[PDB]
RNA sequence: CCCGCAGAAGAAGCACCGGCUAACUCCGUGCCAGCAGCCGCGGUAAUACGGAGGGUGCAAGCGUUAAUCGGAAUUACUGGGCGUAAAGCGCACGCAGGCGGUUUGUUAAGUCAGAUGUGAAAUCCCCGGGCUCAACCUGGGAACUGCAUCUGAUACUGGCAA
RNA sequence: UAGCUAGUAGGUGGGGUAACGGCUCACCUAGGCGACGAUCCCUAGCUGGUCUGAGAGGAUGACCAGCCACACUGGAACUGA
């Protein structure tokens, strides 16, 4: 299948392009404990779509700016 | 303590001075020299200790302990040192080569001498 | 271009050849794709002396890899029927 | 079954009106070498007469030691003071890889192969109470197949 | 390289006779053994435990005719092979050319072994060898040359060797001056003295 | 405020031992009832009921042999502010296989040698020698 | 590399020696001259200083030096502490953050299990082999505790349920 | 060192590039980044490995091999795959 990543969303505010937070649940190398680490990509999307606060689903395709070079598939679980 | 705290802020290792500042972790230096003389020593030696001030090449100005007896630098003289407090002295923390440049060996040494620079009888 | 071409190990006026598929650009000892075999100059009459994996130079001799002067005579050495 | 041997010799002091007096303590442990040890104290106004002072006392005060042909049977803690003590069991081969002090109690226990480390302090009577307490502390898989009432061969296998 | 100094000093040093001094006659009682090691021999040393071990180290280093460099790689060898690192260290020092060219009796001392090695006499598998530190393998036969076969100096030291325990691992024909070095040397089989335990001790810490 | 419920009942196990005491009441759980099981089959615990509707109240019954307790030692591994998941391989064994270290796999909480033959890993939730 | 020449012939130091740490005495000197990695040695009977012998330890190297790790559980994840030894903020409230009682259902992020990829070759590690032997050299093996990828297991932890 | 950033962050019109794209214009939107440490400051080639350690680690990056960078200093483009 596509090799897609889920994420919630920080911001829409930039016209078709979109700031996606992917919450990560790695375990730190010395200490042994679990950190919840985020990684902050940018995003595009056709038309202003995805609000603040909700679960995207992303993938990654062509460098389309400077950053971005991730891109929307669907959208799931919209904001409340 | 706590796993939290030192994912937070690890444990920082205790970056220990050298003793002995000649910098680029060398073995030996040369050292011009100005002004030798004589000290006294802590609380139960009671001594005259012959010591110079060393103008080393890197910039450094420190003490180097002249060991064995008798010597011959005075004023100038250019002489080599290595590390090593005397553990004495307060201050003094290089020993001179003995042998090496203008500082020459000790005058009629037997046991131990290459601490102290001569050669065969 | 790639070949197959000796690399020169082992020590002095004692080497051993480590017969080796790499690029024409890249140094004798440096980058390779797969050694494959090696041959010993100073081996003599005993129980190994030189080998030489004949199904991957098929891979490569049959796609377009040359073989240098040494190695062309090893594969006539180690022969199809001798 | 003497196998007896000495760890420290120590002169202490006193002080009375006149000036100070010294004495000097022992320090022995004693063992069969199969399962048995007993470390003794003592202490005299003369050296030689301490160390018998201490082998009297070192042989009633013996402990067992249920230990596997010639070694531990698990790693095993024993603290006593400001000794720590850790040692494990290891295999045929070696020998006894500890420090003085804990290893004279060790090779007289009949222990042949160890690893051993003494953590904290290493004061020679403190670490030998803390081997002699972690010695006795262990268990044997026959101790343990009877304090729970299911089997031998089902815990170990 | 070679110790080259007085060799009884060091049997009455370390006590027991070492073999370096051994030769043509048997027992020596000529040193006053035992009780003599310098100036200061009636001394009666207290002797630590790394004193123990140490004794222990050079009487085994003496005997053999081994230096420190050369000893400490054997104990690296011997701790890496399998088995026990003790039965190792030893099983490696008798499989020297030097020590089996005197156990054959080709030599009445380990010093005239190791130079009747070196001096291009011993050959084994049809190759002659200079090496005193050459490891013998299982299954070979040394043997002495022969331009340098029945010289003087051979012929009296294989008599010795009639008088000595005669090792079971290996074998001499003595008619011809040839060996056959058979299988390894086992702990039971030699000594029964030198302790090798004390010697593992010295070198883990 | 009673943030790891795992650890307060092996330390009611521990105390309990301690003191002497026959019986050891807490609130129960599924995993509670599921570590409780554990350590009866093997036998360290003699026998347990979950007694209640409402409001169950798990209670152990400790074993003694002789005047000692049977559990020389347990202790929490997997507590909640430090998780420790381990692998099939990378399994621990306690006391030298002595003892027994309870462990939550993937096919229900079992022992760690019954984890190794079963052929998966889990989190580790307590040491038991 | 293989044979012939001669004749022990051309070929041994240098640390150390009060304890730690394998190894003793005589002189000279007298808190002076000097040793000192740590403790510490000398004030007229020095085992520590200088000399000598005597020893001990290494030896084609030996000491000193600088440099890293070790011992140091003396930054402690494995593996430390905080009443009096260094160390509980003067005491509260509290957002972000860390952690969270108990019971079913569902996802599988974590976790676990297998899957294929791949971790360049070298060294490092075993079974071998060629240097007269080793050192070196080299053939194969595992190792390369990797990181990704589909498939499941759902106890535990998280997500979402009521 | 706690705030930094105006081709800065996007979108399109045009433009270039072997090719994706503020790589570059013209406009349009006024954002983007940062306590999971931006910005600024000091130091530094990176890795396979090496060294030490029981191992975790700590140190390290001479020698062989891969990648990057640089060529009297600072620019610039040409010629060609
Ligand atoms: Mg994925
Ligand atoms: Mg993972
Ligand atoms: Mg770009
Ligand atoms: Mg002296
Ligand atoms: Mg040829
Ligand atoms: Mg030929
Ligand atoms: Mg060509
Ligand atoms: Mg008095
Ligand atoms: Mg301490
Ligand atoms: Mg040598
Ligand atoms: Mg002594
Ligand atoms: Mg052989
Ligand atoms: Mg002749
Ligand atoms: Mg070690
Ligand atoms: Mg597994
Ligand atoms: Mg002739
Ligand atoms: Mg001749
Ligand atoms: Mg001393
Ligand atoms: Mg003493
Ligand atoms: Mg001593
Ligand atoms: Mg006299
Ligand atoms: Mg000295
Ligand atoms: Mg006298
Ligand atoms: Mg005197
Ligand atoms: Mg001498
Ligand atoms: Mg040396
Ligand atoms: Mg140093
Ligand atoms: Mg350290
Ligand atoms: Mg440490
Ligand atoms: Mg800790
Ligand atoms: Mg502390
Ligand atoms: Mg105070
Ligand atoms: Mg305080
Ligand atoms: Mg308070
Ligand atoms: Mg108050
Ligand atoms: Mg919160
Ligand atoms: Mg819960
Ligand atoms: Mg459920
Ligand atoms: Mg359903
Ligand atoms: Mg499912
Ligand atoms: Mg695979
Ligand atoms: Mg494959
Ligand atoms: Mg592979
Ligand atoms: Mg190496
Ligand atoms: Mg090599
Ligand atoms: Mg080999
Ligand atoms: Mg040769
Ligand atoms: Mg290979
Ligand atoms: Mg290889
Ligand atoms: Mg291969
Ligand atoms: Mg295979
Ligand atoms: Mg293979
Ligand atoms: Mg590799
Ligand atoms: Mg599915
Ligand atoms: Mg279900
Ligand atoms: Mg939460
Ligand atoms: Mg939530
Ligand atoms: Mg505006
Ligand atoms: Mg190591
Ligand atoms: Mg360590
Ligand atoms: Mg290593
Ligand atoms: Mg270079
Ligand atoms: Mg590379
Ligand atoms: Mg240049
Ligand atoms: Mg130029
Ligand atoms: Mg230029």
């Amino acid at each position: 299948k596509i090799r897609t990543l889920q994420g919630r969303v920080v911001s829409d505010k930039m016209e078709k392009s979109i700031v996606v937070a992917i919450e990560r649940f790695v375990k730190h190398p010395i200490y042994g404990k679990f950190i919840k680490r985020t990684t902050k990509l940018h995003v595009h999307d056709e038309n202003n779509e995805c609000g603040i606060g909700d679960v995207v689903e992303i993938r990654e395709c062509r460098p389309l700016s400077k950053t971005k070079s991730w891109t929307l598939v669907r959208v799931v679980e919209k904001a409340v | 303590a706590t796993v939290n705290q030192l994912v937070r802020k690890p444990r920082a290792r205790k970056v220990a001075k050298s003793n002995v500042p000649a910098l680029e972790a060398c073995p030996q230096k040369r050292g011009v020299c100005t002004r030798v003389y004589t000290t006294t020593p802590k609380k139960p030696n009671s001594a005259l200790r012959k010591v110079c001030r060393v103008r080393l090449t890197n910039g450094f100005e420190v003490t180097s302990y002249i060991g064995g007896e008798g010597h011959n630098l005075q004023e100038h003289s250019v002489i080599l040192i290595r590390g090593g407090r005397v553990k004495d002295l307060p201050g003094v923390r290089y020993h001179t080569v003995r042998g090496a440049l203008d500082c020459s060996g000790v005058k009629d040494r037997k046991q131990a001498r290459s601490k102290y620079g001569v050669k065969r009888p | 271009m790639v070949t197959i071409r000796l690399a020169r190990h082992g020590a002095k006026k004692r080497p051993f050849y480590q017969v080796v598929v790499a690029d024409s650009r890249n140094a004798r000892n440096g980058r390779f794709i797969e050694r494959v075999g090696f041959f010993n100059p100073i081996a003599s009459e005993k129980e190994e002396g030189t080998r030489l994996d004949l199904d991957r130079i098929a891979h490569w001799v049959g796609q377009g890899a040359t073989i240098s002067d040494r190695v062309a005579a090893l594969i006539k050495e180690v022969n199809k029927a001798a | 079954e003497l196998q007896e041997k000495l760890i420290a010799v120590n002169r202490v002091s006193k002080t009375v009106k006149g000036g100070r007096i010294f004495s000097f303590t022992a320090l022995t442990v004693v063992g069969d070498g199969n399962g048995r040890v007993g470390f003794g104290y003592g202490k005299a106004r003369e050296v030689p007469a301490a160390i018998q002072k201490a082998m009297e006392k070192a042989r009633r005060n013996m402990i067992n030691v249920a230990l596997n042909n010639g070694t531990l049977q698990h790693p095993v803690k024993g603290v006593h003071t400001g000794s720590r003590v850790f040692m494990q069991p290891a295999s045929e081969g070696t020998g006894i890889i500890a420090g003085g002090a804990m290893r004279a109690v060790l090779e007289v226990a009949g222990v042949h192969n160890v690893l051993a480390k003494a953590y904290g302090s290493t004061n020679p009577i403190n670490v030998v109470r803390a081997t002699i307490d972690g010695l006795e502390n262990m268990n044997s898989p026959e101790m343990v197949a009877a304090k729970r009432g299911k089997s031998v061969e089902e815990i170990l296998g | 390289a070679r110790y080259l100094g007085p060799k009884l000093k060091l049997s009455r040093r370390e006590g027991t006779d070492l073999f370096l001094k051994s030769g043509v006659r048997a027992i020596d009682t000529k040193c006053k053994i035992e009780q003599a090691p310098g100036q200061h021999g009636a001394r009666k040393p207290r002797l630590s435990d790394y004193g123990v071990q140490l004794r222990e180290k050079q009487k085994v280093r003496r005997i053999y005719g081994v230096l420190e460099r050369q000893f400490r790689n054997y104990y690296k060898e011997a701790a890496r092979l399998k088995g026990n690192t003790g039965e190792n260290l030893l099983a490696l020092l008798e499989g020297r050319l030097d020590n089996v060219v005197y156990r054959m009796g080709f030599g009445a001392t380990r010093a005239e072994a190791r130079q009747l090695v070196s001096h291009k006499a011993i050959m084994v598998n049809g190759r002659v060898v200079n090496i005193a530190s050459y490891q013998v393998s299982p299954n070979d036969v040394v043997s002495i040359r022969e331009k340098a076969k029945k010289q003087s100096r051979v012929k009296a030291a294989l008599e010795l060797a009639e008088q000595r325990e005669k090792p079971t691992w290996l074998e001499v024909d003595a008619g011809k001056m040839e060996g056959t070095f058979k299988r390894k040397p086992e702990r039971s089989d030699l000594s029964a003295d030198i302790n090798e335990h004390l010697i593992v001790e010295l070198y883990s810490k | 405020s009673m943030q790891d419920p795992i650890a307060d009942m092996l330390t009611r196990i521990r105390n309990g031992q301690a003191a002497n005491k026959a019986a050891v009441t807490m609130p129960s759980s599924k995993l509670k009832v599921a570590i409780a099981n554990v350590l009866k089959e093997e036998g360290f615990i003699e026998d347990f009921k979950v007694e209640g509707d409402t409001k169950p109240e798990l209670e152990l019954t400790l074993k003694y042999f002789q005047g000692k307790a049977v559990v020389e030692s347990i202790q929490r591994v997997s507590r909640p502010g430090l998780r420790i998941y381990k692998r099939k391989d990378e399994l621990p064994k306690v006391m030298a296989g002595l003892g027994i270290a309870v462990v939550s796999t993937s096919k229900g909480v079992m022992t760690d040698r019954a984890a190794r033959q079963a052929g998966l890993g889990g989190e580790i939730i307590c040491y038991v020698a």
